[PDB]
DNA sequence: AGCAATGTAATCGTCTATGACGCGTCATAGACGATTACATTGC
């Protein structure tokens, strides 16, 4: 498969600690995971902003 | 002198130390046996009767101190067994040995070697460990609920962390912490800062040069210090730090022909007691620095014939025994003829005999 | 020259293997990280992005036990030269190639497919447009690579991009020879035992996340930092 | 790949089961030479079959000596990382030792541990590794350490008897008897405890350097010795002497310098802890003590000062020697305890290299 | 040089503090102490 799942998304479904991600350092919860159709509509809105 | 009461085969291991506070002649020994020899003994009877023993520790006891005050009749005994701990005891009267552990539980983590109590004239004590730190406590009896609070963190000047052998307290504020190789540090009571720390001047050629004992003189200006030169013992005084000479027998200059093991200053600073492993005692005038007299030590001097210990366990003849310690009992402490006006002496020889002596 | 392209995953706010056609373990060259930049740029932009690219060098060198050779712009491209250190040419020859000839009759053998540069590039869009705002594009850049390494590109290429596999082999590569030399005694188990160290899924960092995690620090995993 | 597979297997439970590969556990544990060789040969073969054909991770499992499950596997099945996990070298050492033992077993001649270590130095490294793994293997098969698996210690203790006939049964199954010569400073090569010794004032010397002065002087004291810490064969030899020819000898004595190490050596000679097979309670302690060097320093020894480690060892040797024993005054360890008590408080050791005089002679 | 001793670090079990869920209770995880292995000392 070639889905390419985000690291962020991986923790939240399964066993979370929110502390172990500190030393592991995978934590950066700003960009967030973007769904494919919602990704398309979002990039369309971003492009439409530029004009 | 006059040979007053003694006791042979008192203990069975090695009897290492002795102390006294008028009523008592407390003496710890090898196999953890505090055997307080009640001092006020009349007639001629040997002090065993008054020997109120109490098993303390299986490891083994080297040192012992005791402080009697005049309040309440508080009187404690402090021993520092070979295993590294502070065994205290409430001695109150047939005396009962009631152990009050007035220390904490997080501090019993290193081996304390020697200690000295400083009377309130505010009771204190200092007990240096085998790492080098010169620990200082503070006593607060109050209703029986003592608490011993730690204040001392006097680190080891001489490097690295060597054997802190000797301990003392000045009348005013000074603490001489003799080390395994010279460097008798002088510190202050309430500043925790090491003052002038000297060394044994005659330190030529790599050899053993230890500090068997340091003892201040009454008023608090003299700093007589014993040490060990190779296989010979000497004495070196100071003022509380300048070298002012060395006691020596008439003939290098040595006080004894062997190791000088323990010292003691009298009530007002006129005499010194040099306890040597050679087998005798030499008394010195502090001001003039000559020897007053010589006191031979013999095994047969024990009054009871069955208590004589002239042959060791292995089989040789230790006729002349070593003296692990000698102590002074102040004016009027003993009981007998001329006890009030005369100062008294006490010694603990290596042949397991504790012998008292009267001034004459 | 097999080519694999991952599905376009872009979150905002193509591995090339130069081996024959085929159960097989992959190893790097002797490998490049080479991403193109555009705003649907080499001018100005690229010049600091290059340095931000160099900011990953720690992760590339301290963590993955790699070694850089050059970072020189190729027109509109950043070269991140990477040569293998754990598996040198001598090591690959000794392990998988030399015993691949003597013991032909033995089955269960792995075919080497060398891995070459992978370039999965996505041009992110920002409201600023002409000018560029920084100090958040740093987590923005870290997120994609951190997700790519942990999740997909490590369950089927363990030997070429994994974190806790390469280190495990380096811990156990020195003693890998006597074990085979004392079991079947010639050399035959040695071109496979390297294809079994890489073929376990318990060594992936995904497993290491969900375990009891007894040893407190490891695998800092923070890459492409600010210059 | 976790991408596109997480939907099949849910939650942290059973996902570790999925990611963990199944381990084909192999029991090294669970006996004559043929019986011992059968298990060893089957073990290596069945371990190799899994790697060669099924590509299944092996897991060497065994129960070591108790002070118990322990596992060494390949390829580090372990979760996360543990700095200790640099241990596949120990597994390789175990496998190589098994191979070497199985190869040298049918030859029928015992080979020393030092020879085995010298044969392959790169992987074994320190001989302590081989020594420990040999004991682990012996205990794991329930093989008695006394009945060696054709592997013997390299031999240490020398003697200076002025005969000492040794008899033994030699395997290959056959029994043969031999006689070994003595009479000059040399070594007695080997004899099992099942084998017994005969004989045709014993002075133990632990330093072995002062030994090679008293051998020169000799001012008829058969002079059995060892080295710093005694080898197994030396204590075996002393026990065999006391067990078969005790009558002829009289007053055997140890002689160690008065450091904590010297008294520890004398103790290890005379008295051992809970596990004891051979202890030689015969021996008497008349070593050169603290009160045998200071009381002679007037008509000379260098002397020394206590080190931090020496004091710690001597204090630890005081906690033990008397923990259960009720009284110091009457006890078989009275002399050692009191001597260490004196040495702790005197603060000075007394090494013996120059005091060598007629102390060794009884009277 | 075969056979010891110990100090230290790493790991494992247990206790308690905090957060979450249906003011009390349960689960989880972080920190502390105990146990053991390895090697750096040493004749
Ligand atoms: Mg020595």
């Amino acid at each position: 498969t070639n889905k390419i799942t985000c690291t962020q998304d991986f923790l939240h479904q399964y066993f979370v600690t929110e502390r172990v991600s500190i030393q592991f350092g995978l934590n950066n919860k700003t960009v967030k995971r973007i769904n494919k159709d919602e990704f398309d509509k979002a990039v369309n809105c971003i492009m439409s902003w530029t004009n | 002198f006059i040979a007053t009461a003694n006791a042979g085969k008192a203990h069975d291991a090695d009897i290492f130390s002795v102390s006294a506070c008028n009523s008592f002649t407390v003496s710890c020994s090898g196999d953890g046996y505090l055997k307080v020899w009640d001092n006020k003994l009349l007639d001629n009877e040997n002090p065993k009767d008054k020997s109120y023993s109490h098993f303390v520790h299986k490891s083994g006891l080297h040192h012992v101190d005791v402080l009697q005050t005049i309040e309440f009749e508080l009187c404690l005994v402090a021993t520092t067994s070979f295993s590294g701990d502070l065994l205290f005891y409430r001695i109150t009267r047939k005396v009962i040995f009631e152990k009050l552990d007035l220390l904490d539980s997080d501090m019993k983590k290193h081996s304390f070697w020697a200690l000295k109590w400083g009377a309130s004239n505010s009771h204190r004590l200092v007990a240096t460990d085998v790492k080098g730190t010169t620990y200082i406590w503070k006593f607060h009896p109050f209703n029986w609920s003592p608490t011993l609070e730690l204040q001392g963190t006097v680190e080891s000047p001489m490097t690295p962390s060597q054997f802190a052998t000797s301990v003392d307290i000045s009348e005013r504020g000074l603490i001489a912490t003799g080390f395994n190789n010279g460097t008798v540090q002088i510190s202050e009571l309430s500043t925790l800062r090491p003052l002038y720390n000297f060394e044994s001047q005659h330190s030529m050629i790599n050899n053993s040069n230890s500090i068997r004992s340091v003892k201040f003189s009454p008023q608090g200006s003299l700093l007589a210090i014993a040490h060990d030169s190779n296989s010979f013992g000497c004495i070196t005084l100071y003022e509380t730090g300048e070298r002012i000479g060395s006691l020596s027998v008439p003939t290098g200059e040595f006080a004894h022909s062997s190791w000088v093991m323990s010292l003691s200053f009298n009530d007002s600073g006129e005499t010194l007691c040099s306890a040597g492993w050679d087998g005798k005692l030499r008394f010195w005038d502090v001001k003039t620095k000559e020897r007053i007299t010589t006191l031979n030590m013999h095994c047969d001097d024990i009054e009871i014939e069955e208590d004589i210990l002239a042959v060791d366990e292995h089989g040789d003849s230790l006729a002349e025994p070593g003296v692990f310690d000698v102590k002074f009992l102040k004016k009027g402490w003993r009981s007998g003829m001329g006890a009030d006006l005369n100062e008294s002496l006490c010694c603990v020889c290596l042949d397991r005999s504790i012998r008292w002596f009267r001034e004459a | 020259a097999r080519d694999i392209t991952f599905l376009t995953v872009f979150l905002e706010s193509t591995v090339r293997i130069e081996g024959p056609e085929p159960n097989s373990l992959y190893i790097p060259l002797l490998l490049k990280i080479k991403l193109n930049f555009k705003m649907n740029e080499e001018q100005e932009l690229f010049t600091k992005l290059r340095e931000i690219v160099g900011s990953s060098i720690r992760f590339w060198e301290e963590q993955l036990f790699y070694q850089v050779q050059d970072v020189s712009t190729i027109e509109n491209h950043v070269i991140l030269s990477l040569k293998c250190t754990i598996l040198t040419d001598a090591q690959i020859s000794t392990f998988i190639s030399k015993p691949r000839e003597l013991h032909t009759h033995a089955k269960g053998y792995p075919e080497i497919y060398y891995l070459s540069e992978l370039s999965t590039t996505v041009n992110f869009f920002s409201k600023e447009g002409n000018y560029v705002e920084i100090s958040h594009v740093i987590p923005h850049f870290n997120e994609y690579f951190s997700s790519l390494i942990v999740s997909q590109l490590e369950f089927e290429y363990p030997m070429v991009f994994s974190m806790i596999s390469r280190l495990r082999l380096k811990w156990q590569q020195s003693s890998l020879a006597p074990i085979s030399y004392a079991l079947t005694s010639n050399s035959v188990l040695l071109p496979i035992m390297l294809n079994m160290i890489a073929q376990d899924k318990s060594s992936t960092t995904a497993y290491q996340i969900l375990c009891r995690r007894r040893g407190p620090p490891i695998q800092n995993f923070q890459i492409f930092s600010i210059p | 790949a976790l991408e596109g597979l997480r939907k099949k297997y849910k939650t942290r439970q059973e996902l570790v089961k999925a990611l963990t590969p199944k381990r084909r556990s192999i029991h090294l544990n669970s006996c004559s030479n043929a019986d011992v060789l059968a298990h060893i040969k089957h073990f290596l073969s069945l371990a190799a079959n899994s790697l060669e054909q099924h590509q299944q991770p092996i897991s060497i499992v065994f129960q070591n000596k108790k002070k118990i499950h322990t596992t060494l596997d390949f390829p580090l099945n372990g979760p996360h990382l543990s700095t200790h996990q640099f241990k596949l070298k120990r597994c390789a050492i175990l496998l190589n030792l098994l191979k070497v033992v199985m190869e040298k077993l049918p030859l029928g001649k015992n080979t020393t541990v030092r020879d085995i270590f010298y044969s392959n130095v790169e992987l074994f490294q320190r001989q302590a590794n081989v020594v420990q793994w040999l004991d682990v293997i012996r205990f794991n098969f329930k093989l008695s350490p006394r009945k060696s698996l054709n592997i013997i210690p390299a031999q240490k203790g020398l003697v200076y008897s002025p005969p000492i006939d040794i008899y033994d049964n030699i395997l290959t199954p056959k029994m043969q008897k031999q006689t070994i010569f003595s009479g000059k400073p040399c070594l007695i090569p080997f004899f099992q405890d099942d084998a017994v010794i005969k004989l045709g004032n014993i002075v133990i010397v632990e330093k072995e350097a002062v030994f090679t002065k008293l051998v020169n002087n000799y001012h008829n004291t058969m002079l059995i010795t060892g080295k710093g810490f005694p080898d197994f064969l030396t204590r075996l030899f002393l026990k065999k002497l006391e067990q078969y020819c005790s009558n002829l000898i009289s007053d055997c004595s140890i002689f160690t310098d008065a450091d904590p190490y010297g008294i520890s050596i004398a103790l290890n000679y005379t008295h051992s802890n809970e596990r004891n097979a051979y202890i030689c309670t015969m021996a008497n302690y008349k070593g050169i003590r603290i009160t045998q060097v200071l009381a002679q320093n007037n008509e000379s020894i260098q002397l020394l000062s206590l080190n931090q480690r020496d004091y710690s060892l001597a204090k630890n040797l005081i906690a033990s020697l008397t923990a259960n024993s009720w009284d110091i005054a009457t006890s078989p360890l009275k002399n050692v305890v009191i001597e260490c008590q004196r040495e702790i408080f005197f603060q000075k050791k007394a090494e013996m290299n120059e005091i060598d005089a007629g102390i060794f002679k009884y009277k």
